[PDB]
RNA sequence: GCAGUCAAGCGUUCAUAGCGACAUUGCUUUUUGAUUCUUCGAUGUCGGCUCUUCCUAUCAUACCGAAGCAGAAUUCGGUAAGCGUUGGAUUGUUCACCCACUAAUAGGGAACGUGAGCUGGGUUUAGACCGUCGUGAGACAGGUUAGUUUUACCCUACUGAU
RNA sequence: AGAACUGGCGAUGCGGGAUGAACCGAACGUAGAGUUAAGGUGCCGGAAUACACGCUCAUCAGACACCACAAAAGGUGUUAGUUCAUCUAGACAGCCGGACGGUGGCCAUGGAAGUCGGAAUCCGCUAAGGAGUGUGUAACAACUCACCGGCCGAAUGAACUA
């Protein structure tokens, strides 16, 4: 028992992101680079996967 | 290319008063005084009256400017928050664990107590950052509420108790339990 | 210690290196055991395996019946003959080493555990104590 | 040996969880070679015992992130070398596959670290046998046995003492 | 390792390249004075922390040949350009609504008319709004969505080249 209301806002501080391919690195769902400067700010990226 | 200058404006509703001095900013209204040091950004504050007063970059590049930008939306944010006010609405979260949240007083220094969760056996406690009251709502089951002055108060002490309830090394998109800061909002009724 | 043996083990002297040579206890069969290696044990270069009382240690079988020989097992130490110390200050040890044919979680492979039984292995494993003989 | 770039496919559906051919750019010296620049008025040459230290391209642990992560177990990666990386049968062994314990049993050097530290099993002399080659003397990474391993009281480095 | 036209080094100093025979300038009797080459002009070193225009901040900067290392590929990091596009009759954002209808042209026919679809497309009312996109359910009624656009009041977006 969790309920949308008390659900899908933990979507968007978990299951609503955005990861790099190669630092695996979490964002946001429209940032179009990696912020992280050991990277390379590359812009290759895939949706986190949601459940099942 | 050094853009020359250019400049944003700052408006001062009827009843709050910014002090300015060297670089170092005073606030006074409804809700208190709020201070805060920008020395490190390297601007200049030009008064024409009261509620019209331009911030302004000369001579600067690129970055400069972007900083003269977040200066603005930082005196303003603090401004519109002596007047209005900050609340945080967060709502708990929890499948088969109720999450206690105590307030304890140790040492005068106002510790949010966190028991129960997820069942563990462990106290988990933040200290409460100055200035931020804690309210638990009325008639809204499982709601707990902050209010404070500045931004970076209420901001900083909220997140920091949201980050408090992460979960160690179990999956983190099923086992949804925590504390979310969900409605920002501002202290006063109306606005 | 190891898993699948519940209590705490307080430590004792060091009395059966690799290679030792205990005597079994029950019906097993056979006239005595073969040590190879110890559970829990630490590592550090150059040094046996110690064993001692109430230790988990594998066997193997020198003597008596077939299906004993040829197969490692799980036994444990019910006798030491060194000499070790309880926290209340005797030293006490008997006059051979011992042991027991076991599955990992403590049932015996045997019946009866002949001569007496330092309570130390005995306590430690709650089962061997309906299967034990003269304690302490 | 290791590291990338791209991606057809495999991966339930699905290039990118993980794979990763087709090609393709690099790095390392730890093998093995090429060269032979330096030493035949001699830098004592394998491995083991011993003993510190160092580099990480980390095996385990601290802290995290992804997962074709429900939990468990496990995989991929990041900050990190701080500590820890075994006990045994056979081999001269480096190596190896082996039984077990293991938090895990990672990789490497430091003149293939260290012979006025040892051993000296091996290889390398002189003895000896056999197989093959040689008409014979003899030869062979062959296979086997038998075979003196010196000096410190010098300067320095260090460990201690005034 | 091997050759061709020169020049050096061996048989050659001096200044500079920190240091190095073959790199740069220069080929020395011994003194004096002067002016220059190469290189330098923070301090170690004598000499301008001299002038000018710019560009770069790097939680592994760069630093001037032979001389002693680096690539393929990426980065709205930043700066400068090129070509396309778009423009205060009003942009791009970000809020406020709405997108009407002829006709469900025509077809799957059990019914979806834009949409479990289509071989494929004209008209009427709009300073606007599509036989036309998901919610919708085999369809249908509601808007999503180019747009009138009210607010907003200006240049922006894309590709690259460096």
């Amino acid at each position: 028992i969790i309920e949308p209301s008390l659900k899908a806002l933990a979507s968007k501080y978990n299951c609503d992101k955005s990861v790099c391919r190669k630092c695996y690195a979490r964002l946001p769902p429209r940032a179009t680079n990696c912020r992280k400067r050991k990277c390379g700010h590359t812009n290759q990226l895939r949706p986190k996967k949601k459940l099942k | 290319m050094k853009y020359i200058q250019t400049e944003q404006q700052i408006e001062v509703p009827e009843g709050v008063t910014v002090s300015i001095k060297s670089r170092i900013v005073k606030v006074v209204g409804p809700r208190g005084t709020l201070t805060k040091n920008l020395k490190h950004i390297d601007v200049t504050f030009t008064k024409v009256n009261n509620q019209l007063i331009k911030v302004a970059v000369h001579n600067g590049g690129r970055k400069h400017v972007a900083a003269l930008r977040t200066v603005k939306s930082l005196v303003d944010n603090m401004i519109t928050g002596v007047t209005k006010g900050y609340k945080y609405k967060m709502r708990y979260v929890y499948a088969h664990f109720p999450i206690n949240v105590n307030i304890v007083e140790k040492d005068g220094a106002k510790f949010i107590e966190v028991r129960n969760f997820l069942g563990d056996k462990k106290i988990r406690n933040v200290p409460v950052r100055d200035g931020v009251t804690i309210e638990f709502s009325t008639n809204v089951k499982d709601e707990i509420v902050l209010s404070g002055n500045s931004v970076e108060d209420v901001s900083q002490n909220a997140a920091d108790l949201q980050q408090i309830c992460r979960v160690r090394n179990k999956d983190i998109r099923k086992f949804l339990d925590g504390i979310y800061v969900s409605h920002k909002g501002f202290i006063t009724e109306d606005l | 210690s190891g898993n699948g043996a519940q209590g705490t083990k307080f430590r004792i002297s060091l009395g059966l290196p690799v290679g030792a040579i205990m005597n079994c206890a029950d019906n097993s069969g056979a006239r005595n055991l073969y040590i190879i290696a110890v559970k829990g044990s630490g590592s550090r270069l150059n040094r046996l395996p110690a064993a001692s009382l109430g230790d988990m240690v594998m066997a193997t079988v020198k003597k008596g019946k077939p299906e004993l020989r040829k197969k490692v097992m799980p036994a444990i130490v019910v006798r030491q003959a060194k000499s070790w110390r309880r926290r209340d200050g005797v030293f006490l040890y008997f006059e051979d080493n011992a042991g027991v044919i076991a599955n990992p979680k403590g049932e015996m492979k045997g019946s009866a555990i002949t001569g007496p039984v330092g309570k130390e292995c005995a306590d430690l494993w709650p089962r061997v104590a309906s299967n034990s003989g003269v304690v302490v």
